[PDB]
């Protein structure tokens, strides 16, 4: 097999040899010359993301190791959601344009490079409330909103016998 | 903005491509050929292959099916929200908050669009707001005087009646207000000289 | 056999009206789920998890692998998706003024609490409480919970400083107890009612939160749609982890063994063997997935729906946003989900009346405007729909419409003339 | 195979035979007598609704 041999305080029985889980996979073996606990566990494994804006604008991108530390991989950033490398932090905090994850999100800006930050609900508004002021409009605007609904997806068939024994 | 149409179009795409692409795995064969397989082994022989590409296509095609059906679901329940909105939002004019689009919905006016329908929802929303110095009533002779449909502001120094999304202000008169029990229980109030047309009729 | 309830004949009669006296400010909490667990699982990594000759034979299903990831990868962005329709619904982020007095009643039970790490209230916190590595990641969400507490926070304070106005345009402060007033007569209830028993409502209002925060803390039974959810994703996980745990026909399913005691051209057989049994195992599990995502994605249209409709503004949508008239709506963040707390106005106390569709005074039949015609058995008044206040019969309260020759089961009476 | 040959007019290269497709149909071929390109379109189908 292959893992991260490491010592564990598992404690075995003297006749037991190797432990397992859900998966019947081997997780915790003794070795056969020092009758010690050994837990085997997976190397690391994570997907990796490429956060890049459009090619049209920039050639320039930032690869997200999903839930990696940034010690098992210029810039680095240790996200909830893994380890951003190539991409600047911002402390400021912006709208979300490309979603990374836990509240972060990136974007390509200024001289411009990818700049990570956590993203902002909104402006800050506090209402002027109290027990004896109402605010009355004395105007109006009239808007147009565009909704966009589907309706009919495309009306397809497959000849079963022809597909998979054609002819 | 025709995203989300787009998007429908392109899913279906990537199906049938990757319907389409599943011709080109040997799934165990020898070549994904079946004609290749046909012309160069003796039934006996070909058996096997054969049964082989046919179960890799047929397990193919029923995961496209499934995917089909559940997109089709999908498309189906925007389908009924669209007949929704347009029997509400156009046939009509729907109370419903930013279902017929933000703000008050006026009416709407639908349009056609490949495999989709987009509607221009008007809406009326209020602009610029002032402040105003409110009461919920006002006693005028050890009576509480509520607005019939409105609400009570002042600019200061005197006081109105205005009705509550566009400022109209308009003389309190007992046309606006009706009466209701005396000056103690209602929180708030306030005093003022709730003027009546009847008296300088009676005069004149 | 099951019962259906307590048999309950009503008194109707051609002349009999029951007519409420009093009222009830319920609150009722309505769970739905929003989101589920984002997952992703590698194929290959599953199926034939570090193995050149496994990988390999994999190879040869064609694209039986990268389009799983597409379908797992399509739920996650629609489980953000999701939440950001039904939180999102609130361009700028309101927050109540340092001052508390909204006429009498009482929100700390469900505004921020400053006090704690995260700004989540008293019964987020509760409903937080009482909800609990084989090539299976769990993406975290987009949104952390504290943006969600803060979404819900931006709703509470602009439904308590604006009542509706906040979601129709810009936020319009108005004091509360005139925004209870504008619910009220919404509902038919004339606003003479809300001001003249603005303590009682307030009391009650603020017991109905404490029995709600009650229930919360207490029945545990209570957040069963929320963990319900969680349940099945996890336990689809562990059937799909289990499914590698079954020989599907080969020696053994541990593909480690069979590598290290069989030359390939003999392993390969039960290497393609396991490999058919863990795509079937790994496809099925994609297809729950995709069907349990559709359900929750429509709990989530359905939770978007009842906050932009409950929330933003009163709805007259009869038991939409909680039995009973509805006056407003308070939300809250929940682990994968949203509670609202609905209030709602419930006629308690009646009272039998004699009615009369109209009455006769100079030949000619009165109607009434907004009311009914009751008498308490010598006198006759007009009074609104849904709280006895009963007035003299004028000219102004009823409108006239021809003669009293048609109008069936009228009756007599002088109306007085301002 | 069963295809309708029709004379094509696509630009095969000198060491070309076969010139395939999407679904690995091979699309084009080389007449091995006669060196040009001829193209194989299925000859016809669809359902019969009545
Ligand atoms: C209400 O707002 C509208 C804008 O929507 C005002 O209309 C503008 O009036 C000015 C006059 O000073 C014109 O120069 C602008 O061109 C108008 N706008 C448009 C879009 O036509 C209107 O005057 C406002 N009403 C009040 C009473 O203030
Ligand atoms: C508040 O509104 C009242 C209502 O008009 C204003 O009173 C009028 O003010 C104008 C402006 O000078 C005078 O020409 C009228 O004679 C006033 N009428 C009455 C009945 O007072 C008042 O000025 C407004 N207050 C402010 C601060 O603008
Ligand atoms: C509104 O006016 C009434 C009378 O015009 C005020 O009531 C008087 O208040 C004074 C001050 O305490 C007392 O001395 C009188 O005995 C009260 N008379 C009556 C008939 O109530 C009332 O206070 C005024 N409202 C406000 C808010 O000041
Ligand atoms: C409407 O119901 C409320 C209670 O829901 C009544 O208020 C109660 O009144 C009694 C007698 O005055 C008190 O002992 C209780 O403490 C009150 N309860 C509360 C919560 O305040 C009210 O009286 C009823 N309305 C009418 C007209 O009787
Ligand atoms: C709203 O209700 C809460 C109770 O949940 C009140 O907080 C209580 O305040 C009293 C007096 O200050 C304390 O003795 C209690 O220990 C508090 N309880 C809790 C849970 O905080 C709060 O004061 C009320 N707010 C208003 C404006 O009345
Ligand atoms: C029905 O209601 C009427 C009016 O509310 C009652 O008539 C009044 O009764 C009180 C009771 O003492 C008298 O002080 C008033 O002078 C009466 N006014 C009129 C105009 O009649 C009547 O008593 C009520 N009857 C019943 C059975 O409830
Ligand atoms: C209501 O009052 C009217 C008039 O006061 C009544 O009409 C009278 O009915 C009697 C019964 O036959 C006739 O003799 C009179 O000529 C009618 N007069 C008028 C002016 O119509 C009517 O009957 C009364 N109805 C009730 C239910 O009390
Ligand atoms: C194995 O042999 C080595 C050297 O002979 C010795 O150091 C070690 O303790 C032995 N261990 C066991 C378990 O016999
Ligand atoms: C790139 O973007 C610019 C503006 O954003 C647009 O004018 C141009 O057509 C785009 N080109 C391509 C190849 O998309
Ligand atoms: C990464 O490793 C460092 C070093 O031990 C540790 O301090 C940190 O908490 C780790 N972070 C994660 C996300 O594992
Ligand atoms: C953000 O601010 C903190 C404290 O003000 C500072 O320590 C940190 O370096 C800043 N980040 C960057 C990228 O400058
Ligand atoms: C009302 O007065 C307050 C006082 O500070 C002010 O902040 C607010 O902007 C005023 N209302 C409007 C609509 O400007
Ligand atoms: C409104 O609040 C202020 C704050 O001090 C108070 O003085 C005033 O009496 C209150 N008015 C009402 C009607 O509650
Ligand atoms: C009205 O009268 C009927 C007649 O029996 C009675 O059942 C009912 O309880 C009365 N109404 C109320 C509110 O009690
Ligand atoms: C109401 O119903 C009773 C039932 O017996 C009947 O006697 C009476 O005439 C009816 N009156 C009207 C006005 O319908
Ligand atoms: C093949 O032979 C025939 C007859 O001998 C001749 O007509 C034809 O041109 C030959 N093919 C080629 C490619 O020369």
């Amino acid at each position: 097999g292959t893992g991260v041999l490491t010592e564990s305080n598992k404690k075995f029985l003297p006749f037991q040899q190797f432990g397992r889980d859900i998966a019947d996979t081997t997780d915790a073996v003794r070795d056969p010359q020092t009758l010690e606990i050994l837990d085997i566990t997976p190397c690391s494994f994570g997907g990796v993301s490429v956060i890049t804006p459009g090619t049209n604008t920039s050639n320039q991108v930032a690869v997200l190791y999903q839930g990696v530390n940034c010690t098992e991989v210029s810039n680095v950033f240790q996200t909830r959601a893994g380890c951003l490398i190539g991409a600047e932090h911002v402390n400021n905090s912006y709208e979300c344009d490309i979603p990374i994850g836990a509240g972060i999100c990136a974007s390509y800006q200024t001289s411009q490079s990818i700049i990570a930050y956590t993203m902002s609900l909104g402006v800050e508004n506090s209402v002027a409330y109290s027990n004896n002021s109402i605010a009355i409009p004395t105007n109006f605007t009239i808007s147009v909103t565009t909704e966009i609904l589907p309706v009919s997806m495309t009306k397809t068939s497959v000849d079963c016998t022809m597909y998979i024994c054609g002819d | 903005a025709l995203g989300k149409l787009q998007d429908v179009v392109n899913q279906n795409a990537q199906a049938l491509n990757t319907l389409v692409k599943q011709l080109s795995s040997n799934f165990g064969a020898i070549s994904s050929v079946l004609n290749d397989i046909l012309s160069r082994l003796d039934p006996p022989e070909a058996e096997v292959q054969i049964d082989r590409l046919i179960t890799g296509r047929l397990q193919s095609l029923q995961t496209y099916v499934t995917q089909q059906l559940i997109r089709a679901a999908e498309i189906r329940a925007s389908a009924n929200l669209a007949a929704t909105k347009m029997s509400e939002c156009v046939l009509g004019q729907s109370k419903r908050v930013d279902f017929c689009g933000k703000g008050y919905h006026l009416m709407s006016f639908p349009q056609s669009a490949p495999h989709g329908v987009v509607f221009l929802h008007v809406t009326y929303v209020p602009a610029q707001e002032k402040n105003f110095t409110t009461a919920p009533a006002i006693c005028h002779d050890g009576k509480a005087h509520f607005p019939r449909e409105g609400v009570f502001v002042s600019n200061g120094t005197h006081w109105f009646v205005t009705q509550r999304n566009f400022y109209e202000p308009q003389i309190i008169t007992t046309d606006n207000t009706f009466v209701s029990g005396n000056c103690d229980v209602v929180i708030g109030i306030v005093n003022n000289t709730v003027y009546d047309p009847l008296q300088p009729e009676l005069d004149s | 056999t099951m019962s259906l309830g307590v048999e309950n004949s009503v008194a109707y009669s051609n002349n009999s009206i029951a007519i409420p006296t009093n009222f009830t400010i319920s609150v009722t909490t309505e769970i739905l789920p929003v989101s589920m667990t984002k997952t992703s699982v590698d194929c290959t990594m599953y199926i034939c998890g570090d193995s050149t000759e496994c990988s390999n034979l994999l190879l040869q299903y064609g694209s039986f692998c990268t389009q799983l990831n597409r379908a797992l990868t399509g739920i996650a962005v629609e489980q953000d998706k999701n939440t950001q329709e039904v939180f999102a619904q609130v361009k700028q982020i309101y927050k109540t003024p340092p001052i508390k007095d909204f006429g009498g009643f009482n929100f700390s039970q469900i505004l921020p609490d400053p006090s704690k790490p995260s700004k989540r209230s008293f019964i987020e916190d509760l409903l937080f409480n009482k909800v609990t590595f084989n090539g299976l990641t769990v993406l975290p969400p987009l949104l952390t919970d504290e943006m969600i507490a803060q979404y819900t926070s931006a709703l509470l304070a602009g439904t308590i400083t604006s009542g509706w106005t906040f979601g129709a345009g810009a936020a319009l402060q108005i004091p509360f107890a005139m925004q209870m007033a504008y619910r009220f007569n919404g509902i038919g209830v004339t606003q003479n009612v809300l001001y003249e028993n603005q303590k009682l409502i307030a009391n009650q209002f603020n017991s109905a939160i404490g029995k709600i925060q009650d229930s919360l803390s207490s029945t545990a039974s209570a957040l069963g749609k929320l963990q319900d959810v969680v349940n099945q994703n996890a336990q689809a996980l562990n059937t799909l982890v289990k499914q590698l745990s079954s020989n599907f026909g080969a020696i053994s399913s541990v593909l480690n063994d069979i590598l290290s005691r069989l030359d390939p051209p003999e392993a390969e057989v039960q290497i393609d063997r396991l490999i058919t049994g863990r795509l079937q195992s790994l496809q099925t599990y994609v297809t729950q997935q995709l069907i349990r995502a559709a359900e929750i994605r429509a709990s989530a249209n359905l939770a978007a729906t009842k906050m932009s409709e409950c929330v933003l503004g009163q709805s007259k949508r009869v038991d939409f946003c909680g039995k009973g008239y509805h006056l407003m709506s308070f939300p809250q963040s929940a682990p994968h989900g949203v509670v609202f707390l609905h209030v709602t106005y419930v006629p308690a106390q009646e009272k039998n009346f004699t009615t009369a569709p109209a009455i006769c005074h100079d030949g000619k039949a009165h109607f009434p405007r907004e009311g009914v015609f009751v008498s308490n058995g010598t006198h006759w008044f007009v009074t609104q729909r849904n709280f006895y206040e009963p007035q003299i019969i004028t000219t102004d309260n009823t409108f006239v419409s021809g003669n009293c020759d048609v109008v069936i089961g009228i009756v007599n009476n002088t109306v007085y003339d301002p």
